[PDB]
């Protein structure tokens, strides 16, 4: 229905985003310039204050001090407080009105998972930009992998939850810097593995998790559960 | 008895 118009939209968004980067780069230059000015100011004040303090009333010094405290520090304060981001933030705010939202992001994640399921694609192939045509181009981060795994999880696809969580963990092992909570990754991964019936592996992953978070309530309970049954 | 089985996170 509105399908073909939506293609038109994504193309427009790609060009909009390029304009946002231009704006962002302008903001950066403005902040760099402001910071260079403050650094030179701080350097001057550093020299003045250091000299004045390592000294264990003269009207020249008194005038210079009164004026610096009363006047010069207020001008410095005004510069520190000066916002350089208005232009960038104004444009971003206007442009966001046309951005995809959380539902769109989830929709796209599901469409990727659907493609994977249809062509039986392996995760590393998807993640490392090894799908045909677009060769070695778009890469998924460890966090992207975790997110896809969690979408699979909400749909009760524990098989793909397992594959995506393991990909996230492999990328970390390979040295990817990331902010994902590896405990949480293991939390979902151990449950997905448990659901498919591999108790041995679920037990293993539970022990891995407890190394990282000894107080993890759910994992501690899972270990007692496994130790009860498996033993 | 043991704890309840692993719950979904």
């Amino acid at each position: 229905p509105g399908f073909f118009t939506s293609i038109g939209q994504m193309t427009d968004l790609i060009h909009t985003e390029k304009d946002l980067v231009t704006s962002l780069k302008d903001y950066i230059k403005a902040e760099e310039d402001k910071l260079e000015q403050i650094k030179k100011w701080a350097e001057k004040l550093d020299r003045l204050t250091s000299t004045a303090t390592k000294d264990p009333g003269h009207p020249v010094n008194a005038f210079k001090l009164m004026k610096r405290l009363n006047t010069e520090w207020s001008e410095l304060e005004n510069l520190v407080l000066k916002d350089m981001s208005d232009g960038f933030i104004s444009n971003l705010t206007i442009q966001r009105q046309y951005f995809p939202n959380d539902e769109d992001q989830v929709g796209a994640a599901k469409a990727l998972l659907r493609l994977q399921d249809t062509y039986n694609l392996d995760t590393d192939t998807i993640s490392k930009g090894n799908l045909p045509g677009v060769k070695h181009k778009s890469f998924l981060t460890a966090e992207d992998c975790f997110e896809l795994g969690k979408v699979a999880y909400t749909e009760a696809d524990y098989y793909h939850t397992e594959l995506w969580m393991e990909q996230a963990l492999r990328q970390l092992d390979e040295g990817e810097i990331s902010t994902i909570d590896k405990v949480s990754v293991l939390d979902y991964l151990s449950y997905a593995v448990y659901q498919q019936g591999d108790l041995d592996k679920a037990l293993l992953l539970t022990k891995k998790l407890l190394e990282l978070d000894p107080e993890h309530q759910r994992a501690n309970g899972n270990l007692k559960y496994f130790e009860y049954i498996m033993a | 008895p043991p704890p309840p089985p692993p719950p979904p996170p």
